[PDB]
């Protein structure tokens, strides 16, 4: 659910979502790290979890348009840098 | 290089033309107090058998060395003043006899603060030399010069220490040597070709 | 199984002139031939090749004709002149892989259990390589079939031998690199990389456009790989990354500074030498 | 399971596991599974579930050797306790990044001073990396980061990106080949 | 080195006539080597000119040799061996710097007629330092620029 930016989440959020108290949540994430479902690292003194990689999943046809738009405004940066580098260093060889 | 080359106490001093051996030993200890640091001052000038045997006949120089080494800063100043008086009228030390002094003092200041972190300037009054205002002025004028990296707060009279990285100091020297060499090479370039 | 394949220019020239001499007769679309080469460790080398009569109908993709006796006797005939070569695979000059490729690969897998398919483009228009290398494999998934035959790509490159190198050097009189230095290190590496990356992104754009409006055979492995791609982009706004970047750049510039200083000194020395040596030449004429 | 952790012990465990006749005896297979999986129990459940299981059957003679002998029993029980606490330390160092001291003592079923005493000899013997500040009760498990390593990881990530982007397109073309041929 | 030859008969030479009647001057552009003259050649056979036919398609195809993929031009190398290489280069630069002035001072204390022969057995820093400078500048500049554009091409 959370975006790639600001993926850090707290213990109390897990406690409320999973309907358990705090003292077990570590073990839960431990299990989630053991079987390789999710990859990350966990802190204890500050009650924070740093989540990094989660398994992919299937999704409908109205969600891939987001990836299409992301490619849309991704290709333009490459094109712009191409043009800038080509024009700036022209006389180095015609 | 002077203190480096003066390791001939044991390799003979037959050059009695210029001076006698006792003056040679005094000169070598005076320059060894400048050039080299504690891990070598404890290995070459404090452990030498011949230099210690000669120094045993000179109470003043032995006291002046042990005061610095044994961390008796109070008695250090009398010996420093006597030595600088001696070398002011002495040959080949007069034209810069001040500069030498301006090292030793600040050197001692850098040899005490590096162990603690928040030593007050009140302790320095009875541990280093009387006069809080004098210590304050000296510390301020040495901070302003860019050396003796520390800081002082006067509202509560507390001295704090810091540890700058050894990359800043290793950068202004490069830039200034580069500037001097560039000036010299430009002068050389336009001396020729009218 | 196979890691890299190396292709000599000889087979490229043979492909080109075979295509020319067989397409001049009539309007054929695809031609087929068999390659010869060698193995060492996991690296494959291709040396030479010969053609073979092949026929295919555009009406249906299930009818085609090859010759067995021709291939057998021609291999036997090339055996008598050089015994080091051996059958390794086949090539077809189609612009893109066809449906019948699996059937032909199965047909001539008899002569080599590790046949490798090579596609050569006869009229390239870009800077990319003209050759593509594929190998058969059996793939397994959840439902539909326990195994299915599928091609997988293998890295390819163009090699050269000493005699081949001198021949191609004699043939390439007109075109030769201007300078070797920062020029060839920059344009031949960076701008071409930008070109290729943009082309790849455009192709994947096209495929993604084909979905959710048109045909729509939603495939899931492509989606998984797209998620993996879009998840692996690093973040350059982090403070520690910026600090490390600045530290390394500042560390690097000093060396260029020093080298420029040395070059200036050497130039001044050369100027002094020339002026001194040349000012002492006018008086010798009297 | 008494051997201290090493690669030779690890591959010997892997080779000795998965025996067709080993399943004839389930309890020691369970012990091997417990010692080969992730984070292990504190001390109590295994001593309460396998202490009595080392007296019955027709194979408990090495178990009776381990218990009944006084000096051997004491030494081997101490060794087993050390092994299990070492396993817990290794796993919690692998998964955590910074931990309080009270929780560390709690998970080991022993007091805080014995916790620091048991980690001090380990860290001075150069087997694990740990930095404990005992004015705030904090333990740090991660090394300082050099400027080279961050950029090296960045470059590796870039290389993986390029490789996987290259991989996607060929499968794209192969998928497209069988839908718009005619 | 490729040559082409055809044979002649001696009976026609007995008639006081020579083969290969000449109608233009484009047949005598290359003088034969002395070893061809040593053997039979003109008294037994005659050489003919040669040419290579070139077209655009094969020539355009053939220039793909040694071309590299778009991946090779975007990798930015390890940041650990680079500093080792720079450190290695700087030390020999220092040593050549120390050795330069010795040869600079004695450049004119000896007559210049034997100046060139004086540099026949031992190396000279002046020629032996420029290559260091060049390689060092090139490597540093390209390594900087690659990372420079890569920081923004990807995200």
């Amino acid at each position: 659910t959370r975006p790639a930016n600001h993926r850090q989440l707290t213990f109390e959020e897990i406690a409320k979502s999973a309907k358990i108290t705090v003292n077990e949540v570590e073990l839960l994430v431990m299990k989630a790290l053991s079987v390789g479902l999710v990859k990350g690292s966990i802190d204890e003194v500050d009650k924070r979890v740093h989540m990094t990689w989660v398994q992919p999943r299937v999704l409908d046809l109205q969600q891939i348009k987001g990836m299409k738009d992301r490619l849309e405004f991704w290709c333009t940066d490459v094109k712009s840098m191409e043009m800038l580098v080509e024009h700036q260093a022209h006389d180095i060889l015609t | 290089q002077a203190a480096e080359l003066f390791l001939d106490t044991v390799s003979t001093f037959t050059s009695y033309e210029l001076m006698d051996y006792k003056t040679f030993v005094t000169y070598t200890v005076y320059v060894s107090m400048i050039a080299l640091e504690r891990p070598d001052l404890r290995e070459k000038v404090i452990k030498g058998a011949e230099i210690l045997e000669v120094l045993h006949s000179l109470p003043a120089v032995r006291q002046y060395l042990f005061s610095l080494y044994e961390c008796r800063y109070s008695v250090f100043f009398q010996s420093l003043a006597v030595v600088e008086q001696e070398m002011k009228k002495d040959w080949l030390f007069a034209p810069h006899y001040r500069y030498y002094v301006r090292e030793m003092r600040i050197h001692a200041y850098s040899q005490l603060l590096e162990s603690y972190r928040s030593l007050t300037l009140g302790y320095m009054a009875e541990a280093f030399g009387v006069g809080v205002e004098f210590i304050d002025q000296e510390l301020s004028r040495f901070i302003a010069a860019g050396r003796l990296h520390c800081k002082i707060d006067k509202v509560n009279e507390i001295v704090e220490t810091n540890r700058p990285d050894s990359k800043n100091w290793q950068y202004q020297e490069t830039i200034k040597k580069g500037d001097l060499l560039l000036n010299r090479v430009q002068k050389l370039s336009r001396v020729i070709n009218m | 199984a196979v890691q890299k394949v190396v292709v000599h220019p000889l087979v490229l020239l043979s492909v080109v002139d075979h295509f020319n001499r067989i397409g001049k007769v009539g309007n054929q679309k695809r031609v087929v031939g068999v390659l010869l080469g060698s193995w060492q460790k996991k690296v494959l080398d291709v040396s030479n090749s010969f053609a073979v009569p092949f026929d295919e109908d555009d009406k249906d993709d299930s009818v085609w004709f090859l010759d067995h006796d021709y291939l057998e006797n021609m291999y036997g005939m090339f055996k008598k002149v050089n015994a080091r070569e051996r059958i390794v695979g086949w090539y077809h000059t189609g612009p893109k892989l066809h449906k019948n490729d699996i059937a032909i690969n199965e047909l001539m897998k008899r002569y080599c259990p590790n046949s490798v398919l090579v596609i050569i483009d006869v009229k390239p228009k870009d800077l990319g390589l003209p050759t593509e290398a594929y190998i058969s494999v059996e793939e397994v998934h959840d439902d539909g079939t326990p195994t299915s035959k599928t091609f997988e790509h293998v890295t390819s490159e163009i090699g050269a031998e000493e005699a081949e190198e001198v021949g191609v050097e004699h043939l390439l009189r007109d075109i030769k690199d201007t300078t070797v230095g920062t020029l060839s290190q920059r344009i031949t590496n960076q701008v071409h990389g930008l070109k290729g990356l943009n082309s790849k992104l455009l192709d994947i754009r096209s495929y993604l456009e084909k979905v959710a409006t048109g045909k729509l055979p939603i495939n899931h492995q492509i989606i998984y790989q797209l998620q993996d791609v879009f998840n692996l982009l690093p973040d350059v706004s982090l403070q520690e990354f910026v600090k490390a970047f600045y530290l390394k750049t500042n560390d690097q510039m000093v060396v260029v500074y020093l080298a420029s200083l040395i070059r200036s000194v050497v130039a001044l020395h050369n100027l002094i030498n020339n002026k001194i040596a040349n000012r002492d030449a006018e008086k010798k004429e009297g | 399971i008494l051997a201290p952790f090493d690669n030779e012990q690890s591959d010997l465990v892997h080779r000795i596991s998965g025996d067709k006749k080993l399943e004839e005896i389930p309890k020691y297979k369970d012990l091997l599974k417990l010692f080969t999986t992730m984070e292990l129990m504190r001390w109590s459940t295994l001593v309460e579930d396998y202490g009595m299981e080392l007296r019955k059957g027709s194979l408990e003679s090495p178990a009776t050797d381990v218990f009944g002998s006084t000096e051997e029993g004491e030494k081997r029980w101490k060794d087993l306790k050390n092994r299990v606490v070492e396993h817990n330390i290794r796993i919690m160092a692998k998964y955590y990044t910074r931990i309080t001291m009270k929780r560390m003592a709690q998970l080991l079923d022993l007091s805080v001073d014995e916790s620091e005493a048991f980690l001090s000899n380990l860290v001075v013997n150069k087997t694990i990396f740990a930095k404990v500040d005992r004015l705030a009760g904090i333990i740090n498990f991660q090394r300082p980061k050099d400027p080279n390593n961050l950029l090296n990881d960045w470059s590796q990530k870039l290389n993986s990106l390029m490789s996987l982007v290259n991989k996607t397109t060929h499968l794209i073309a192969k998928e497209e080949m069988i839908h718009n041929l005619q | 080195v490729i040559d082409a030859f055809r044979l002649i008969n001696a009976n026609m030479m007995v008639l006081g006539h020579e083969p290969r009647q000449t109608t233009s001057n484009l047949g005598h552009l290359n003088k034969p080597s002395i070893q061809a003259l040593i053997h039979g050649l003109n008294r037994h056979y005659y050489s003919i000119t040669i040419n290579y036919r070139k077209n655009e398609l094969e020539q355009k195809m053939l220039l793909n040799l040694h071309k590299k993929s778009w991946m090779e031009g975007l990798t930015l190398q390890d940041y650990s061996e680079h500093c080792k290489h720079n450190e290695s280069v700087v030390k020999e630069m220092l040593e050549l710097a120390k050795n330069y002035n010795k040869a600079v001072e004695e450049e004119d204390k000896m007559t210049p007629e034997q100046l060139a022969i004086k540099n026949v057995g031992k190396q000279d820093p002046k020629r032996h330092l420029e290559e260091h400078v060049d390689v060092l500048m090139t490597s540093n500049i390209v390594q900087c620029l690659a990372a420079m554009l890569d920081t923004v091409v990807f995200k």
